[PDB]
C-alpha cells in the first residue's frame, strides 16, 4: 500500500 | 434470517459490530504491543505497551509513560493483532496469555457482549444491566443449533444439552460457578426458561407453576445456606443439584434438588465480622410482635450464636425485606402455615440452646444455674426440660449391659449442646429439601438435565478445615472438566489425524487430590483420621506428622519457611496456606443418643421427623461408634461425583466485572482472580501445550496467499497451497501440524503469520 | 504526467509473485489476439528490435509484462535477472525462452506467472502493455488437449477485470467480424468501452478490398478506435531488423494507399504507440485517486 501515494 | 440480518437484534447484541465492511479494513500497520505489569506487587493489573527494540531471548518496551523495560521473550505476554479482537471462543486466540484473554473478554464486553467461548466453557460476564437477548425470538433462533452455528449464550448450552439427551439418551449435567454478584443465578434461570420453553407441552394445561416453585425454592435454601463470609456479602455454604426431569417423550415432567456438603460449624461460631447464615437474622428482624413473643425472640446481640463476630447486618440488605421474601417463597412450595412456625422455632431453639450457659457445680459436674434458656429451648422444641437438661448434662451410655450416666463437666456438655446445634440445623435443612422436592417432583423421570453449583474455590487470609474441604470439592470438579476436555480433544485429534499425542489431562490434578485424600500413600485427610484416634495427638503433632510425610516428598504441598502451623497445598488455582488449629477437635462429630431420645418425643411435627425418619436422622455408624468429619466429608464427595460420571457435562463460568456493582467497568484484578479460582486458566493452560488455532486450509490460504510467490488467492489444492506458504516463510514445522480439513498451529504461530502479512500489506 | 506509467510499473513489478486474486485489478493493457494476428510483430516494431520467441503457433506462453520506457541508451531487463543488462536482443528472446521451460513443465502448455520484461530504448515511448498467449483452436502443438480453454481462461482472468483495457489485435485479411480478439473483447466489454482495435497485414488484404470501414470506426464500433499497421520488414547488411526503414515503408504503404491515405496520420506503429501512451496515462489518471484504499481492501 505505501507504493501508492495517496 | 435474524442471523445474518446485521440490522437485527441478534446481530446488535450478540455478534462484533464488525458487520461486513466495518471492521475488516480498519487499516493496520506493523506495530507490536506487549501486555505488562505497571506495578510488579500486582500481577493482575495490566497496561499495553509498545515494542521497540528486539533481541536474542528478550524484548524491549516503553512503558505507557515513556519509562523502559524487557522481559524474557519466554515471559512477555505479547497482544494479539487486530484480527484476534471479539474472537467467540479465547481458542481462536494465537497469543493465549492471561493480558489477551482479559483483552479479548473486554473487546467483547465493551461492546456488550456479555457470552464468549474459552474451549469447553462458556463464560458469562454479568453486564449489571439488561440486555435484550432472552425473548422469545432468541429462543427460536437458538432453537436445535449447534454450539458452531450461532453466537454464544447460555441458550447456545441450554440446547446443545437438551439435544445430547435426546439423541444420546444420557444424563447431562451443567456445572456454573460464580459468587454472588457474578450473575449465576439469572443465568440458571435462563436456562430452566429455555427448557421449559423448548421442551414445554403446555397446549391444553398451560405450564402450571413448576418453573415458579424451582425458582422460589432459591430464597430458603439461600436462607439457610448462604451466609456473609469476609469476601462475599451472600456465599453459598453448600453445595446443590437441581435435576431438571424429562420423561421418555422428552417433555419436561417436574425437577427435584439434592443439597451436598452444607457448613454446619457456622452456626455455632463465625470468624470476625462474618455472619451466621441469612435465616437468623431474618427471623430476629422479621418476626411479629406475636411470633416474637411466642419464640422468646430479642435482638441479634442477646445470642451467643449471632454476637461474637462483630457484625450483624449487612450493608444495603434489609433482614426484615428479605425474611419477607422467604415466607412468601414457603407460601409457593407448600409448606403450611404451621410447618412454617415449626421451622421458625426449630431456628429459635438453636439461638436459645446457644445461650445455655453450663457452670462447674460442686465438682467437676456441670450444672444450670439460670433455667431461662434451657426452658425457651425446651418450649419451642416441644420437649420436657428435664429431660433435655440430664441429656445434655448427663447422657447415659452402656457400661458392660449396665447403663450408667456419664456426669459431663462443662466443656463437654457445650460440646455436646453444639453437636446438638449442628445436627439439628443439618436435619432440618435435608428436611426442607425433601420438602420442596414433595412438590417439583411428582412423576418418576426418564431422563433430566442437573445444574450444579457449589462454594467456589476459597483464598482468606487465614484458611482452616472447612477451605480445604471446600477447595479440594473444587479441585476434584476440575479433575472432571479436565478429563472430559480431554477426551473431546482426543476425538477431535484423531478426526483429522493430527500427529500429536496427549495423555489424560486429568492426571495433571492427581498430585494434589492425592496429596489430600490419599490411602496408599495416606493424604491429609487419611493422616487427620489416624491423629484423631489416640489422646496423645494435638494439633502440633498433626502438623509435623503431614511436613514429616509430605514436605519435600511431594510436589504439591509445603511445609513454610516462617510458620510452625501452617502448610501449603498447591492446587490448581493457586496454593493455599491452611493453619491447623482445632483440625483435631473439628473432625470429631459425635451426638448423644440420649439427646436424640429427648428430641423423638418432641411434641413438634417437624422436629419429630428430624428425629424418627431414618432417612433425615441416624444415616448408620462404622461398626465402630462414629465417622469422622473428614471420613463423612470424603463419602458425600464421592456420592456426588458418581452422579456426575453418569452424566455429559456442560461448563458455565460467570463473572463479576468489579466489586463496584457499575455496568460498563470491566476489571482485569477482580476478573482474573475469578478466571484462576474458576478453572478457566487451567483450561488455557493445558490448552496451550497443543494446538490451539485450527484454521480450514481454504481459509488459511484466502488470507495468507500473498506471503508467498505466486500462489492463487482460491488454489484449487488448497493443502499444497498452505504447505507452499509455511514452506517460503521458513516456519519451523514443530509449530504446526497439517489435519485432513483444517491446519492445527501452535500458540504464537498463527499471530506471527498474522504480523507478516499486516507488514506485507503496508509495504504494498 | 510522465509520472503515472512508472508508478504502475512499480505496482506491476510488486504484484508479480502475487497469484491470481481475481479482485486485485491495476490500469493496465491486456494484449489479446488470435495466432494468426501477427501480435509479436506489433510488439517488435514498437522495441525496432527482434526479441520475442519464435516457433510455430503459441509465441507468449507466460503473461509478458512489457514495460518499454523512452531513453537515450538501449538495454533490457528481467525483474527476475537482479542486475543484469540485456544490449543483445537475441539474449533477450533467449531468456524469455529459458525462463518460460523454467516453469513450463511440457514444453508447449503455459502458465500464470509472469515475465517482467521491461526495456529502455529511443525508438519506444513509455509504454507498458500485458502480452498474453494467443487463441487457436487445433491444439496442434504436444499437450494439453483443452489447451485453447486453458488460454481463453487465462486471458478471461486479465480482461475480465475492469480496469484491464483491451488491445484487440485482428488480420485485415480473414474476416473481421470472425476475428477472436474482438470477439472475446465484446463477451467482457459488450459497450466497446474499453477495447482499443488494432488491424494489422492491411497490405495483405485481397486485390480490391480493403478495410476502410472498419478503420474509420463504422463497421464494428468501438470508442476508443482503430488503428491499422503493417509489417514490412527490411533487413540491414547483418539481415537484421531495420526499423527504420520498415517504418518507412510502412508509412509510404498508407500515404499511397487510396483507400487510406486520408488517415495516414492516424495510422502506423508511431501513431499507435502515442495512443496507448495517451489512454494509458488518462487511464491509470482516473483510476489512481480511488488505487490504494481499494488495494488495501482487496490484498
Amino acid at each position: 500500500t505505501r507504493l501508492v501515494p495517496r | 434470517n435474524p442471523i445474518h440480518d446485521r440490522t437485527s437484534d441478534y446481530h446488535k447484541y450478540l455478534k462484533v459490530k464488525q458487520g461486513d465492511s466495518d471492521l475488516f479494513k480498519l487499516t493496520v500497520s506493523d506495530k507490536r504491543y506487549i501486555w505488562y505489569n505497571p506495578d510488579p506487587k500486582e500481577r493482575d493489573s495490566y497496561e499495553c505497551g509498545e515494542i521497540v527494540s528486539e533481541t536474542s531471548d528478550s524484548f524491549t518496551f516503553k512503558t505507557v509513560d515513556g519509562q523502559d523495560r524487557q522481559v524474557k521473550k519466554d515471559d512477555a505476554n505479547q497482544r494479539n493483532p487486530i484480527k484476534f479482537d471479539g474472537v467467540e471462543d479465547m481458542s481462536e486466540l494465537s497469543y493465549l496469555n492471561e493480558p489477551a484473554v482479559f483483552h479479548n473478554l473486554r473487546v467483547r464486553y465493551n461492546q456488550d457482549l456479555i457470552y464468549t467461548y474459552s474451549g469447553l466453557f462458556l463464560v458469562a460476564v454479568n453486564p449489571f444491566k439488561r440486555i435484550p437477548i432472552y425473548t422469545q425470538e432468541m429462543v427460536d433462533i437458538f432453537k436445535g443449533r449447534r454450539r458452531n452455528e450461532v453466537a454464544p449464550h447460555i441458550f447456545a448450552i441450554s440446547d446443545v444439552a437438551y439435544r445430547s439427551m435426546l439423541d444420546d439418551r444420557q444424563n447431562q449435567s451443567l456445572l456454573i460457578t460464580g459468587e454472588s454478584g457474578a450473575g449465576k443465578t439469572e443465568n440458571t434461570k435462563k436456562v430452566i426458561q429455555y427448557l421449559a420453553s423448548v421442551a414445554g407441552r403446555n397446549q391444553a394445561n398451560g405450564s402450571g407453576v413448576l418453573e415458579q416453585q424451582i425458582l422460589q425454592a432459591n430464597p430458603i435454601l439461600e436462607a439457610f445456606g448462604n451466609a456473609k463470609t469476609t469476601r462475599n456479602n451472600n456465599s453459598s455454604r453448600f453445595g446443590k443439584f437441581i435435576e431438571i426431569q424429562f420423561n421418555s417423550a422428552g417433555f419436561i415432567s417436574g425437577a427435584s434438588i439434592q443439597s451436598y456438603l452444607l457448613e454446619k460449624s457456622r452456626v455455632v461460631f463465625q470468624s470476625e465480622t462474618e455472619r451466621n447464615y441469612h435465616i437468623f437474622y431474618q427471623l430476629l428482624a422479621g418476626a411479629t410482635a406475636e411470633e416474637k413473643k411466642a419464640l422468646h425472640l430479642a435482638g441479634p446481640e442477646s445470642f451467643n450464636y449471632l454476637n461474637q463476630s462483630g457484625c450483624v447486618d449487612i450493608k444495603g440488605v434489609s433482614d426484615s425485606e428479605e425474611f419477607k421474601i422467604t415466607r412468601q417463597a414457603m407460601d409457593i412450595v407448600g409448606f403450611s402455615q404451621e410447618e412454617q412456625m415449626s421451622i421458625f422455632k426449630i431456628i429459635a431453639g438453636i439461638l436459645h440452646l446457644g445461650n445455655i450457659k453450663f457452670e462447674k457445680g460442686a465438682g467437676e459436674g456441670a450444672v444450670l444455674k439460670d433455667k431461662t434458656a434451657l426452658n425457651a429451648a425446651s418450649t419451642v422444641f416441644g420437649v420436657n426440660p428435664s429431660v433435655l437438661e440430664k441429656a445434655l448434662m448427663e447422657p447415659r451410655i452402656l457400661a458392660g449391659r449396665d447403663l450408667v450416666a456419664q456426669h459431663l463437666n462443662v466443656e463437654k456438655s457445650s460440646s455436646s449442646r453444639d453437636a446438638l446445634v449442628k445436627a439439628l440445623y443439618g436435619r432440618l435443612f435435608l428436611w426442607l429439601v425433601k420438602k420442596i422436592n414433595n412438590v417439583l417432583c411428582q412423576e418418576r423421570k426418564a431422563y433430566f438435565i442437573g445444574v450444579l453449583d457449589i462454594s467456589g474455590f476459597e483464598i482468606f487470609k487465614v484458611n482452616s478445615f472447612e477451605q480445604l474441604c471446600i477447595n479440594y470439592t473444587n479441585e476434584k470438579l476440575q479433575q472432571f472438566f479436565n478429563h472430559h476436555m480431554f477426551k473431546l480433544e482426543q476425538e477431535e485429534y484423531l478426526k483429522e489425524k493430527i500427529n500429536w499425542t496427549f495423555i489424560d489431562f486429568g492426571l495433571d490434578s492427581q498430585a494434589t487430590i492425592d496429596l489430600i485424600d490419599g490411602r496408599q500413600p495416606p493424604g491429609i485427610l487419611a493422616l487427620l483420621d489416624e491423629q484423631s484416634v489416640f489422646p496423645n495427638a494435638t494439633d502440633n503433632t498433626l502438623i509435623t506428622k503431614l511436613h514429616s510425610h509430605f514436605s519435600k516428598k511431594n510436589a504439591k504441598y509445603e511445609e513454610p519457611r516462617f510458620s510452625k502451623t501452617e502448610f501449603g497445598v498447591t492446587h490448581y488455582a493457586g496454593q493455599v496456606m491452611y493453619e491447623i488449629q482445632d483440625w483435631l477437635e473439628k473432625n470429631k462429630d459425635p451426638l448423644q443418643q440420649d439427646l436424640e431420645l429427648c428430641f423423638k418425643d418432641s411434641s413438634d411435627n417437624v422436629v419429630t421427623k428430624l428425629f424418627n425418619d431414618p432417612n433425615i436422622a441416624s444415616r448408620a455408624k462404622k461398626g465402630a461408634n462414629f465417622i469422622t468429619v473428614a471420613a463423612q466429608y470424603k463419602e458425600q464427595l464421592a456420592s456426588l461425583m458418581a452422579t456426575l460420571e453418569t452424566t455429559n457435562p456442560h461448563f458455565v463460568r460467570c463473572i463479576i466485572p468489579n466489586n463496584k456493582q457499575l455496568p460498563a467497568k470491566l476489571e482485569d484484578k477482580v476478573v482474573l482472580d475469578q478466571l484462576r479460582c474458576n478453572g478457566v486458566l487451567e483450561g488455557i493452560r493445558i490448552t496451550r501445550k497443543g494446538f490451539p488455532n485450527r484454521i480450514i486450509y481454504a481459509d488459511f490460504v484466502k488470507r495468507y496467499y500473498l506471503l508467498a510467490p505466486n500462489v492463487p488467492r482460491d488454489a484449487e489444492d488448497s493443502q499444497k497451497a498452505t504447505d507452499a506458504v509455511l514452506k517460503h516463510l521458513n516456519i519451523d514445522p514443530e509449530q504446526y501440524r497439517f489435519g485432513i480439513t483444517k491446519i492445527f498451529f501452535r500458540a504464537g504461530q498463527l499471530a506471527r503469520i498474522e504480523e507478516a502479512r499486516e507488514q506485507r500489506i503496508s509495504e504494498i | 504526467m510522465e509520472d503515472l506509467i512508472p508508478l504502475v510499473n512499480r505496482l506491476q513489478d510488486a504484484f508479480s509473485a502475487i497469484g491470481q486474486n481475481a479482485d486485485l485489478d491495476l490500469p493496465q493493457i491486456a494484449v489479446v489476439g488470435g495466432q494468426s494476428a501477427g501480435k509479436s510483430s506489433v510488439l517488435e516494431n514498437f522495441v525496432g528490435r527482434d526479441f520475442l520467441p519464435r516457433g510455430s503457433g503459441i509465441v507468449t506462453r507466460r503473461p509478458l509484462v512489457l514495460q518499454l520506457v523512452n531513453s537515450t541508451t538501449e538495454y533490457a531487463e528481467f525483474l527476475h535477472c537482479k542486475g543484469k543488462k540485456f544490449t543483445d536482443f537475441e539474449e533477450v528472446r533467449l531468456e524469455i525462452e529459458a525462463e518460460t521451460d523454467r516453469v513450463t513443465g511440457t514444453n508447449k502448455g503455459i502458465s500464470p506467472v509472469p515475465i517482467n520484461l521491461r526495456v529502455y530504448s529511443p525508438h519506444v515511448l513509455n509504454l507498458t502493455l500485458v502480452d498474453l498467449p494467443g487463441m487457436t483452436k487445433v491444439p496442434v502443438g504436444d499437450q494439453p488437449p483443452d489447451i485453447e480453454f486453458q488460454i481463453r481462461d487465462m486471458l478471461m482472468q486479465f480482461v475480465t477485470k475492469e480496469n484491464c483495457l483491451i488491445l484487440a489485435v485482428s488480420p485485415a485479411n480473414s474476416d473481421l467480424a470472425n476475428s477472436d480478439a474482438l470477439k472475446i473483447a465484446k463477451e467482457v466489454d459488450p459497450q466497446g468501452q474499453r477495447t482499443i482495435g488494432v488491424i494489422t497485414k492491411l497490405d495483405l488484404m485481397d486485390e480490391g478490398t480493403d478495410a476502410r470501414d472498419v478503420l474509420e470506426n463504422k463497421l464494428l464500433p468501438l470508442r476508443r478506435g482503430y488503428i491499422g499497421v503493417v509489417n514490412r520488414s527490411q533487413k540491414d547488411i547483418d539481415g537484421k531488423k531495420d526499423i527504420t526503414a520498415a517504418l518507412a515503408a510502412e508509412r509510404k504503404f498508407f500515404l499511397s494507399h487510396p483507400s487510406y491515405r486520408h488517415l495516414a496520420d492516424r495510422m502506423g506503429t508511431p501513431y499507435l504507440q502515442k495512443v496507448l501512451n495517451q489512454q494509458l496515462t488518462n487511464h491509470i489518471r482516473d483510476t489512481l485517486p480511488g488505487l490504494r484504499n481499494k488495494l488495501q481492501s482487496q490484498l
